[PDB]
């Protein structure tokens, strides 16, 4: 979320010299100054060690977290709309990542470059081999611990009938 | 003593930056309460109030119950019972503070300047 | 992820809500009446009081 | 309306109190001492101030307020013209007021001349409009400009606006309060449903 940060602050230092010469109106923009810094803070770098089938989290160099990638495909859960409408959320073996929805879904080179990514990454592109409506297949890595979601990531998916 | 030792490495689950950020909002509009509610009850001056700023500080309070509000129900989403007893009363007490603010607000209202 | 969208499901219960509708209509129509009004010399000092609180209520909400 | 044998309307403040001199009935105790004729309560006239007690009400804005400006010459009373430019203060310095008045091309070289020099904007009597927007008494003084007359001529009026509405935090304040205090309640559902599905 740095690009808020870049974007907050920009609007204090744009807000930061005026001559609002208006009686009261006392310019106190700077509540918005605190909430910039607030989001610029460390970079997420995360990386698939598929020699072992593994995933750990961690950004600036302190881990997180860490589980293994046997069960490996890729999954885009739906984000339905309260107006008739199709949004698209992205998660990927069943655990809650940085959302790698489906950017501007409502393209061809956006999913052109994960076809290459999940080729690169070496796991299944499920929402790409048959790329027309909900249709993804998500894996669930048995090294998780999603059991309320993890069994019922079948429920929503469709077993095609 | 896991709890702690994880989070001191690194960053923080949603629920706690937001609630906390309106613990010293709730401080420091603690502290002008007091100043306003001294300046005009204790030494007895009327000029050394807000109404320069009688809007950011309403504002700040809308924010501080708001914030309030989002961060609670991410730890009762969460369900950690210290944090349930804990937010709930950080939602009253702000709320608290906004009962306050409005009725030292319709106490001087003939001591502030005029609009109409 | 798995919390948010039961954050999203309460918002989509709420504004989607027909209470909540209800409720902006009767305001919305309450201002529509005040206006109507206003466009009264008279009437337009008597309750002058109640017809800016209004105006500002609903533009609040 | 000074009885300065009598408490004082409001003193919270040190300021309002050295603020004060009762220029009348100004070392007297019983307001007995000092004589007010019932002309002098009757005129609006500054130094008549302390046995004045009766004046004319208003209901909130007043707007559109006629100053009528009559000058007498023993014969006759004529109205106030355009070579009579005029001057209109507030003795008592409150600033929530307007005076509107029509500038026809026969004074925009007087008012342009006597404005700079006199540091305070002259007026054209025969149509001046007086508009208020306060809650207690003003005391206004109505001046002929200097330098068209041998004799000063000049008025007092006194004007009591009530009804005032409410001082400004009082409806964005009213309308932040109502918001809150609803958003709280749809507060209360979203929380009382967690408890109730778990
Ligand atoms: C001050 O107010 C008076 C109203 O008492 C205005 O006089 C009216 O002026 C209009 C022209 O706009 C005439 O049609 C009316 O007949 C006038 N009424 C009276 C009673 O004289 C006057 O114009 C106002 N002054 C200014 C400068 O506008
Ligand atoms: C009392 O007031 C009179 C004015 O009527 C003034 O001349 C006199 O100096 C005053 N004396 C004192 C002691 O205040
Ligand atoms: C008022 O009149 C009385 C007599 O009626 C007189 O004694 C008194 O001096 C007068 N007041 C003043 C201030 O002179």
């Amino acid at each position: 979320m740095l690009f808020i940060i870049c974007l907050v602050f920009i609007s204090c230092n744009v807000l930061r010299e005026v001559k609002y010469q208006e009686t009261w109106c006392f310019p106190a923009y700077g509540m918005v100054i605190g909430l910039w810094l607030m989001l610029s803070s460390p970079q997420r770098r995360l990386v698939l060690n598929h020699t072992r089938g593994m995933y750990h989290f961690s950004i600036q160099g302190r881990t997180v977290c860490q589980g293994p990638m046997h069960l490996v495909y890729v999954r885009l859960a739906l984000s339905s709309d309260a107006y008739g409408g199709r949004f698209f959320q992205l998660v990927l073996c069943g655990h809650k990542l940085e959302p790698l929805v489906l950017v501007q879904l409502s393209y061809e080179q956006m999913e052109f470059l994960g076809r290459h990514l999940a080729r690169k990454l070496n796991i299944n592109y499920f929402d790409y081999l048959a790329s027309s409506y909900r249709h993804v297949v998500r894996h669930w890595p048995l090294g998780a611990s999603f059991s309320p979601g993890i069994v019922q990531r079948k429920t929503q998916v469709y077993t095609k009938s | 003593m896991r709890w702690r030792d994880r989070i001191a490495v690194l960053c923080f689950p949603p629920g706690l930056m937001l609630t906390v950020a309106a613990l010293i909002l709730f401080f420091i509009h603690m502290g002008v309460f007091a100043s306003d509610v001294h300046n005009f009850c204790v030494i007895h001056n009327y000029d050394h109030m807000s109404f320069r700023y009688t809007v950011v500080l309403i504002f700040s309070q809308v924010i501080s119950i708001g914030w309030a509000a989002m961060g609670s129900l991410y730890a009762e989403m969460t369900g950690d019972k210290f944090l349930r007893c804990f937010a709930l009363t950080i939602l009253i007490l702000n709320g608290a503070m906004f009962f306050n603010r409005l009725c030292l607000e319709f106490l001087a209202i003939n001591y502030r300047e005029e609009r109409h | 992820d798995v919390q948010e969208f039961i954050t999203q499901m309460y918002i989509k219960q709420l504004l989607r809500h027909p209470a909540f509708q209800l409720l902006l209509a009767f305001l919305l129509l309450s201002n529509a009446i005040t206006i109507a009004l206003r466009t009264n010399s008279y009437l337009g000092q008597k309750h002058y009081e109640l017809f800016s609180t209004i105006d500002d209520i609903v533009l609040t909400i | 309306h000074a009885d300065p044998s009598k408490p004082i309307p409001r003193n919270q403040f040190h300021k309002s109190k050295e603020t004060g001199k009762y220029k009348q009935c100004a070392n007297v105790t019983s307001r007995a001492m000092c004589n007010c004729s019932e002309h002098q309560k009757f005129s609006h006239a500054v130094a008549f101030s302390d046995c004045k007690e009766k004046v004319h009400r208003f209901k909130f804005p007043v707007t559109q307020y006629p100053v009528v400006l009559e000058i007498f010459n023993e014969r006759d009373k004529i109205s106030a013209e355009p070579p009579y430019l005029v001057t209109m203060t507030e003795v008592n310095m409150r600033k929530n007021w307007q005076l509107k008045h029509n500038e026809p091309e026969n004074v925009k070289k007087m008012k342009h001349y006597l404005e700079p020099l006199l540091k305070t904007p002259v007026y054209n009597p025969l149509g001046l409009n007086l508009t208020i927007q306060g809650s207690e008494l003003f005391h206004f003084k109505v001046s002929v400009v200097p330098g068209v007359s041998f004799c000063e001529l000049s008025e007092e009026f006194q004007i009591y606006v009530d009804e005032v509405p409410l001082p400004f935090p009082g409806h964005a304040l009213i309308a932040v309060a109502t918001s809150v205090v609803l958003g709280v309640l749809i507060f209360i559902a979203f929380v009382f449903q967690l408890r109730n599905i778990h």
